[PDB]
């Protein structure tokens, strides 16, 4: 779940 | 101690009859022994703005340094300097320079408002464009010059301190010093190459300023050293921010190299352009390589790291982002300082520093997933307390209640209403 | 010149198969060579308040420093670093610090919120308490660090005018220098202690800071230099405030007794704890006698 | 390093018996070697208003400074300094100045206000005419002493750092600096293997750094002259971040300009003081650089910008006669120094003579008046683009005008425009 | 004409 957290990355734009 | 002529990414002639003067992100300035003169030709990179020309030396003629509105000549022992502006608009001229008992020029430098000429026994003459004279200023021996706009960057030599440096700025009104011969922590030489080390014993390969004004130079360790802090003389610090060595290791896939080398032209933000020399010397040759570009990376990979996480080099995302992070908090300091104090120089340092920024929090977040995957939740919390945005705090949250941390998450959140009650003050 | 890894107060190993890596008020860290690898001992002069332990080291380390926290272990030539509190509660943390060809890790130094590496080629990395890089700097060659709070004092060698020291405050909103390369006005070393100044040809047996933030050193000739007023680099002094030569001879009341040597642990106010050292040897062996304490 | 008893312009016994102390604008102070003691003798050079008077010297003096009021001796060795002012109205008074193992007196300094006395482990130690002393201060090694009035110019020499100077000014209180240990660019000697037996080695012997002397100017600008026979004139020292040392006579040159463009070898300059814009020295002819007995009369230097080749000073002729436009350069150039520094002098101290603003109006208006030569020679080639930049460097708006007037006379009507919009931006700028 | 601009170089005094 930590591996990939482009999810939670992207979101800050 | 012998003074030797200096000129940014200059060659020498070998065994051969042909050098370059200098080099740059403009072009390149060559020269080749004809009979008992010279035959100069300056070459640009942008074929469309310039166009490449020639002429007789008859002075001999080898000190150069070239801007993107002129080109300046100079000859070490006969005193003699002459600016050729591109256009053919703009009237060329020529000065001698006084030179005492074995006083030599070691270094010219020139940009469209300014003409500077050092020496041996550390005269400081500056002229404008055309040649009229401001002042003559007698400091430390002068190895190296280079310029942008007003300001200028000067290495000085004595026997005493060795390697010092200089930051001034030649206004309109006077002559004003930022640094005053501050040490310069540049590494000197300690072989195929002696050529070279003879022809320039400090190893200076280049020295300039980077596009958005801090002061650069390339010793002979291939290490380009960044000056930051140089507006607040107590904080200025020399920060290597590219180990050429490396990257060049690492564009090879590990293994180590004999005949690959970095010739330095300038530094465009994070880039550094250079000359890519393939051969047994590492100066460049005849014709001149197309440049390449090398992305500044902190010198924090270590080879032996490197190598077991391959079993071109792949680098693991958790450790490249921490040199990612580095990087933008040195770049994004810079840049802040930049537009702080000088404002804006090209129009995208405003949209540079803003996605800067947001690369800066994205990889110091990545740090925070893998100390979360650890369990270390103190770690974590010296992470977050370094993030910028707010929206990357909230992010930080997030990824805290993934990893099921919530003595975490609480104390994050206190960063936030911490800052969010200066925001009310 | 040969850069030697140094570390406040250590000893080295002569003709026996263990030492002293760092010691100060703190306590002592010993390194025993055994079979194969060697035995780090770290142990405390107040032994109610910290827990003594030891572990086999693998690495090899040559370079320590203690503070009131945690200890600081460094290798020399690997280039590797591993920081161990002391309490369980945080974890210890290891990593491996980048070196060119011939270049070493020449002294470390840390505190509660920072960890400092230098080289031989004039490489400052500085870190937090858990390892997490702050920024790189190039100077001059750094032969010796310490550090106190957000106080750095580092030592430096010069080709050309020899040693030189800086002093800097990595605060939170960027380093400030308050003496950079200035002059350090320390005494260059002039048999039995022959193994002594082979691993420490500066003579420096340790620097510290005192109990009050003025950088200290102590030279080969056995003088606490201590220097004051530095936030203000006009009157910028360095003041010779002990010369244990003759506070030996004065306490003795007898005669130059040869058999006695200062080493020196901190600067507390108006003490220097100390350990007196009984032997033809200047440093101290095994066991490590009580700490005594010396007026100013 | 051997720090040597130095005196601005002193000179060394060398083969003979007699040698000077120190030597300025107001006299010359000498000492002969009288069997087992000395004998010094104060002379002027306005035998008007001083009378010469000499004593024996029963401590064997080798340190002096000479002004105005009185005349300060100093013994290296020993510590005793002795000051006698030249009125008899206050009395002679001798101190022991302290020295520790080795510490030796290497610089003395007075004037009529101020007592000076620098020592080889860096104490300056400072007292008022009468003898009172100041705090003591502990620099750098301090190698070379000169000061005027209430401030000191004090030159450092460590083997860490080099050489440096200092600014300062002794207050009511305590000591104020303007700078601290700056860099000296001064030029050390270049002593080589055959200058061992070359007639000039006995001077580098007896003064290492070459400091043949150093002085304030007459308007209180600090100045040096170093073994490379250049006049160094310190600019902007009120301003740290602008203190900038400024060649302003290159003697060498000025003597083979004498000559006729012919290289000599026997005639040098020793330093005096310097006025204004001309170098008080002695013209010594003979083998050695310093003078000897007699004392020729003081000569007169004017200071002249290094723009000058040796080249094209010789083509120009073909005394040496200046081509009117290469002149042009150098007397703007001047002009544009001194000007500089004594307007940073009046905003700062004010007049200390009585004339000193209409000095500067009329070194103003040879700026301007050498500034637009070089602006006739630009129109006359065409130059428009050098002749627009020299146009904004004058300074009076009256110029601006005669520039006008030149450029209409050289028929470029663009620039004259071009001119005219300078005098429209002063003007806005002296309202906004 | 240009040689000679003593006649222009006067006329600052007023």
């Amino acid at each position: 779940s930590l591996r990939n957290i482009d999810d939670i990355l992207d979101d800050i734009e | 101690f012998r003074y030797m002529p200096f000129s940014p990414a200059g060659t020498p002639f070998g065994f051969t009859d042909r050098r370059y003067l200098t080099m740059n992100e403009v072009g390149y300035v060559s020269t080749v022994k004809n009979s008992e003169q010279y035959s100069i030709t300056v070459s640009f990179f942008d074929v469309g703005r310039f166009r490449e020309y020639h002429f007789e030396d008859l002075f001999g003629y080898d000190l150069c340094f070239l801007n993107e509105k002129g080109t300046l000549f100079g000859q070490s022992k006969t005193g003699q300097i002459q600016y050729r502006p591109h256009d053919s608009i703009h009237s060329n001229w020529t000065k001698i320079i006084p030179l005492q008992a074995g006083e030599r020029i070691t270094s010219v430098a020139a940009t469209p408002v300014r003409v500077i000429v050092g020496t041996s026994l550390g005269y400081f003459r500056s002229f404008n464009q055309f040649g009229v004279p401001f002042a003559v200023e007698k400091t430390s021996p002068i190895v190296a010059l280079t310029a942008q706009n007003y300001r200028v960057f000067s290495v000085h030599y004595s026997q005493f301190h060795g390697l010092s440096y200089s930051l001034s700025e030649l206004g309109t009104s006077s002559k004003r010093y930022y640094k005053r011969e501050c040490p310069l922590p540049m590494s000197l030489p300690n072989d195929a190459n002696l050529d070279y080390y003879n022809f320039n014993p400090m190893g200076i390969k280049s020295l300039f300023f980077s596009s958005y004004g801090d002061p650069c130079i390339f010793g002979s360790d291939n290490t380009l050293l960044l000056l930051s802090k140089w507006r607040s003389p107590e904080e200025s610090k020399w920060l290597p921010i590219l180990d050429s060595n490396m990257e060049i290791w690492k564009m090879s896939g590990g293994k180590e190299t004999t005949d690959i080398h970095v010739w330095p032209l300038a530094l465009a933000y994070d880039t550094l352009n250079c000359i890519l020399v393939k051969g047994k010397h590492i100066w460049p040759e005849f014709p001149l390589p197309l440049p390449s570009e090398m992305e500044i990376r902190m010198p924090v990979f270590v080879k032996s790291k490197l190598l077991e996480e391959n079993k071109e080099i792949q680098i693991p995302v958790s450790m490249a982002a921490e040199e990612e992070y580095l990087r933008s908090k040195v770049l994004s300091e810079l840049l802040t300082d930049t537009l702080e104090n000088d404002g804006e120089m090209y129009g995208n340092e405003n949209e540079v520093l803003a996605a800067l920024n947001g690369a800066y929090d994205k990889a110091l977040l990545r740090l925070f997933a893998s100390a979360c995957s650890d369990q270390n939740v103190e770690k974590a919390l010296s992470l977050a307390h370094e993030l910028k945005q707010d929206r990357a705090l909230t992010a930080a949250v997030k990824i805290s209640e993934r990893a099921e941390l919530p003595s975490l998450v609480k104390k994050i959140n206190n960063i936030r209403e911490a800052r969010y009650e200066q925001q009310l003050k």
